[PDB]
RNA sequence: GCCCGUCGCUACUACCGAUUGAAUGGCUCAGUGAGGCUUCCGGACUGGCCCAGGGAGGUCGGCAACGACCACCCAGGGCCGGAAAGCUAUCCAAACUCGGUCAUUUAGAGGAAGUAAAAGUCGUAACAAGGUCUCCGUUGGUGAACCAGCGGAGGGAUCAUU
RNA sequence: AGGACUUUUACCGUGAACAAAUCAGAUCGCUCAAAGAAGGCCUAUGCUCGAAUGUACUAGCAUGGAAUAAUAGAAUAGGACG
RNA sequence: UACCUGGUUGAUUCUGCCAGUAGUCAUAUGCUUGUCUCAAAGAUUAAGCCAUGCAUGUCUAAGUUUAAGCAAUUAAACCGCGAAACUGCGAAUGGCUCAUUAAAUCAGUUAUAGUUUAUUUGAUAGUACCUUACUACAUGGAUAACCGUGGUAAUUCUAGAGCUAAUACAUGCUAAAAACCCCGACUUCAGGGGUGUAUUUAUUAGAUUAAAAACCAAUGCCCUUCGGGGCUAACUGGUGAUUCAUAAUAACUUCUCGAAUCGCAUGGCCUUGCGCUGGCGAUGGUUCAUUCAAAUUUCUGCCCUAUCAACUUUCGACGGCUGGGUCUUGGCCAGCCAUGGUGACAACGGGUAACGGAGGGUUAGGGCUCGACCCCGGAGAAGGAGCCUGAGAAACGGCUACUACA
RNA sequence: UAAGGGAAGUCGGCAAAAUAGAUCCGUAACUUCGGGAAAAGGAUUGGCUCUAAGGGUUGGACAACCAACUUAGAACUGGUACGGACAGGGGGAAUCUGACUGUCUAAUUAAAACAUAGCAU
């Protein structure tokens, strides 16, 4: 595999001929197509002497709930869409920008123990009540996805490049267009 | 529609401070009111894009414009030849990326910035129009 | 394979240096440190090619190494140190120190400092940032990172280091009427006055220099270097960095 | 005086030419496809821990069976690792076969030209009004130069007839 | 140093930058020369000049010049001016 | 040093070529060849084939010594020299050739705000983070060299068996104290947890364009001669231009680094304990800068040919988007969408007895021609392809496979 | 139906075998420019689960109720098999001859013979 530019067409439809035989760093190596699973993470060696981790059935990831700045390292359940390709989602294959299914289930204990409203030591209740006030009530979009166990998450990350699933729940108009997407 | 695609567009770091975001090139150039008013999206454009702008800045003459958010432009040069004290009248096509910021049509006289390659043949992008 | 080169060819060897043509097929090839290699000026031509000590490769890498030439007071061994602009070359088995400062020819000479001006340097401010924990720190044209500036040092201008510590004594702000020495292109070794300072978004601002004989000049702030605010900070070689042309050159020795 | 062409002898050059001619190289469709990277299993061989136990001395309590304390050496199960051969599926792809195309050389019976060499045969077409003025385009004919028809030119043998 | 108002190209002047070696060219009695970058001075003690200078067409960068050669401008005024 | 001469004719003036003339750092060949200095030299054609020999190895006080090695050493406790071997580094430099190659290489000029970087140089890391039976006055298991037994005709082939070291491989505790976020029993206000760096994701700060009066929605605070005033402050880097430099918060990891290494000098103190401390170096280590660079990259510029006029696009051709891959950008690749891109200013195709250039020869000016070759760049190692180690190779005095040769 | 060979059999490849449908690609000399041409020569083809496109009617880039075929794309799958039986061109380079389509010796000769258009008398 080879990244060069010479084996194609010059802009003006022209052929290129043969220059030298293919160089080291011009390569060029095999995509790991990363999927649900027990996890596997290979690692590959590259030019400057670093380190790329190949992510191999990745199962769980840490996403990120940007609205309050909540971050939890959760389960991964299934993919449920991606611009790219239909046929990464039938086989549940993970990439960047892949929008999937993730547990609640630490979001919810962090939302219980901190606003103390439900979802589905006088102190602490006033700490819990003044939060509560001050943020107010949960978008009705992200309500749904809380009781039905499982919240949208597009992956930010590189699993191919770093080796881990990263990425944010949906939210705002963004949630909306994706659920525009899935149905 | 900006939404118009299969993938929600786009800005990266711009979290939903909560304001559209855009900037200026620098070298005398002054950011359209297009691209501050604007909701559209474009990862190249100079301006609420990437993308900075760093090297030769040319200009020439639009040519075509049946692409998407590309042109293609004609520098036209005289050449100058020894053993004749003459011209040639050559030219040169060159292609640029064009925000949705300006309305550009055919003939029209633009100046171009380099940038990094941005695909196969493109590597500027459109900064003024005149007409 | 494909790879970093090792040796140097004689004929391509920087003009600078004055080296015999027919000496021999290859030149000493400066390692790394204080470059460019356009220009630097390794030790082995320092002491072997401009003080005959050392009068060949074999003399001059047993002077390197019993630990005898302390360049800026550190002990180097290395036979092709790349010693640069500014360095000071200390040998106290004859006592005494030098300085390399390019003359009106551009090319390197064997000036000589007595006692005190060994103490110190001159360097050209070339970055400022903010450190690994948010701590500013200032880099010098001779690789130096200083951990603690002062606030009021932007870009180009030129810090009195301390040879010993490394503390800065003084600093000098790149602006008109400083004493300037032209470190680079055609105008090379040439001391003079900065008068005009003319601004070219695009990275080419050009530097206008004026000499002791009225002399007007230009050069970009990448071979402008700052010698003194009021009166150069160093001793300066015979000549005092004013050029003259053929005939007054030709002049000079039928008179002298 | 000069001069043209067929024919005949000698030498040389190139051309056409049956031979599905031959050779070399580049690119290329299809088929087979070595080797290797990645990948799915696989796991010989080899480590660690846990579970209660086998052989062999010193004492005490109980009506026998038995149980308790102090110090050595060895059989059987469970779990967690590393890992070679091999193997699954992509990918890069040498190589060969089979066609296609381009480029360059090269053989060929025979045919039709050119050039050169001179004391060869036959005519005398052109140079004078060259003895039918010469030449051009086209067509037909003849051993050969050439001839003839139609139209044109003067580079004509007329710068002119009242 | 921040901004506004500059018709745009060709052309000419100037400036910066623009490997060595080669070429032109300065100096020195390698016994002259081709060459080389040496050498010379003091008896010495060690003292010193040199190893120059020019050359960057065309393309690129900065500024000035405004003749010459091109192109636009107010005409269904959709023109300029506070 | 801006130059001519002979030759068509009986003679003339021309057109026009032939010949003569001179230079070549331009090759061969013939004859001849005393001396000094300097010196090219299997390119042309066969990048055709190669016997043989050599061309890449390397040790300092400062990685590992029980040689049944030497030399002087002590019964012992191990070093002065020092082999073998393990470890580290280099072997990707240099040298050779010009086969391929015509916007390709290359040259001048740009960019990396789109990247990697062994080595050199300067700085640079305090962290109660959590695992072993535990320890830090110091963890664990192997393997050479060596002893002995062989195999095959044969190789710089190696096996079985007994040891034994690490700067080879693998583990592993840490530095006080400050400050910050979270959890918090406790009547209206103790205690515990986390916070180095390296990686990934998400979020916040990283300012500054001319001034004044109103219901505040929210505590308005302080100063209250209980009118009224000030005020939620002061400071805040860089680029022409960034989501920059940098800081902070929530988490993450097949959890990187944070020294179980070596030499010299051996000195100080008091609780005299084989107690506490003390420099110079060697090697090594994270981040940043720097160095040698490398890699792409902008503009402009290449000989002949139309008996090459249309070329590219099924299967990428021009572009947009998402992702993958790469050190990184990119139709580099995978998916979806649109129909574009080049050309008479010569595209596309073909030839080169074409590597490009700095430059060589010869010229009044303008030019013609050559450039394999002492320098810079590119490519190759019988012809293609693939790959390991490694900072750096698609390496060939490395490996693997196929073809030819041997 | 036959191992290996593949016309060596024979006056002679007589007889048999081989090719064969559909889709995509590719197609020469020659030429009366209409052809040659199905030239030559290649690749795919099953089953199952899906996806998409191609319409009509009534109410105002929409909504609801109907419709039966054709084409294209993708996973999965199998002893790599799939026009699975049936059905279903062998091809090329030339020479002689008649231009071609057509016709005749019912019951041994279908041909180069006859005819034909065209030409001429
Ligand atoms: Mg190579
Ligand atoms: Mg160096
Ligand atoms: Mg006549
Ligand atoms: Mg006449
Ligand atoms: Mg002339
Ligand atoms: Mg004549
Ligand atoms: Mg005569
Ligand atoms: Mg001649
Ligand atoms: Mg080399
Ligand atoms: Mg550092
Ligand atoms: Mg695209
Ligand atoms: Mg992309
Ligand atoms: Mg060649
Ligand atoms: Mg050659
Ligand atoms: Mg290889
Ligand atoms: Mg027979
Ligand atoms: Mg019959
Ligand atoms: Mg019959
Ligand atoms: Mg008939």
């Amino acid at each position: 595999i080879s990244r060069d530019s010479r084996h194609k067409r010059s802009h003006t439809g022209a052929k290129r001929a043969y220059y030298r035989k293919k160089r080291a760093f011009e390569a060029g190596r095999q995509p790991a197509n990363t999927r649900i699973g027990a996890k596997r993470i290979h690692t590959v060696r590259t030019r400057g002497g670093n380190h790329k981790y190949r992510a191999l059935r990745l199962d769980s990831g840490n996403f990120a709930w940007a609205s309050e700045g909540c971050t939890r390292k959760t389960r991964v359940i299934v993919v449920a869409y991606h611009p790219s390709n239909n046929e990464l989602v039938r086989t549940n294959t993970l990439t960047k920008s892949a929008v999937v299914q993730i547990d609640a289930a630490p979001f919810r204990q962090w939302y219980e123990a901190h606003y103390g409203q439900p979802l589905g030591s006088k102190s602490v209740e006033k700490k819990q009540a003044e939060r509560f006030a001050a943020a107010g009530k949960v978008d009705p979009a992200l309500e749904k996805q809380f009781e039905a166990g499982r919240l949208y998450a597009v992956i930010s990350s590189r699993p191919g490049q770093s080796g881990r699933c990263d990425g944010y729940i949906l939210e705002g108009e963004e949630l909306a267009f994706y659920q525009r997407k899935l149905h | 529609t900006v939404q118009s695609e299969r993938a929600f567009q786009k800005q990266p770091h711009i979290f939903l401070g909560g304001r559209r975001w855009y900037k200026d090139v620098g070298l005398g150039f002054r950011t359209p009111a297009a691209a501050i008013e604007g909701q559209y999206i474009d990862k190249k454009c100079p301006f609420t894009g990437q993308v900075s702008i760093r090297g030769r800045i040319l200009s020439g003459t639009v040519v075509s414009t049946k692409m998407h958010r590309t042109i293609i432009i004609r520098r036209e040069y005289l050449h100058f030849i020894p053993k004749y004290n003459r011209y040639e009248k050559r030219h040169k096509n060159l292609a640029a990326h064009v925000s949705p910021a300006f309305r550009v049509e055919e003939g029209d006289k633009v100046t171009v910035g380099q940038c990094r390659p941005l695909s196969k043949t493109v590597r500027f992008n459109v900064l003024r129009v005149l007409p | 394979g494909r790879g970093p080169k090792k040796h140097q060819k004689r004929l391509s060897a920087p003009s600078h240096w004055l080296l015999d043509k027919l000496s021999g097929v290859y030149a000493p090839r400066p390692s790394a440190g204080p470059h460019k290699l356009r220009e630097c000026m390794p030790l082995i031509v320092f002491v072997r090619n401009r003080l005959k000590y050392a009068l060949n490769y074999r003399e001059t890498k047993a002077i390197m190494m019993q630990r005898l030439i302390k360049v800026d007071g550190k002990v180097r061994t290395d036979i092709t140190y790349p010693a640069g602009f500014m360095d000071v070359i200390t040998i106290e088995k004859t006592g005494e120190n030098f300085r390399l400062i390019y003359d009106t020819k551009g090319r390197f000479t064997v000036h000589r400092i007595q006692d005190e001006e060994a103490k110190y340097k001159l360097g050209k401010v070339k970055r400022v940032q903010l450190g690994k924990g948010g701590i500013p720190f200032l880099v010098t044209h001779d690789a130096r990172t200083i951990r603690y500036p002062d606030p009021l040092i932007k870009v180009n201008d030129t810090v009195k280091i301390n040879l010993e510590t490394g503390k800065i004594e003084d600093f000098v702000k790149f602006d008109t009427g400083a004493i300037a020495m032209v470190t680079g292109g055609r105008n090379m070794g040439r001391v003079g006055v900065i008068t005009h300072r003319e601004r070219h978004d695009g990275g080419f601002n050009i530097i206008h220099v004026k000499d002791a004989l009225d002399n007007t000049f230009a050069t970009r702030e990448s071979n402008v270097f700052v010698i003194g605010s009021e009166k150069p900070w160093i001793s300066l070689p015979k000549g005092k960095g004013v050029k003259l042309s053929i005939a007054e050159e030709r002049d000079r020795r039928r008179a002298n």
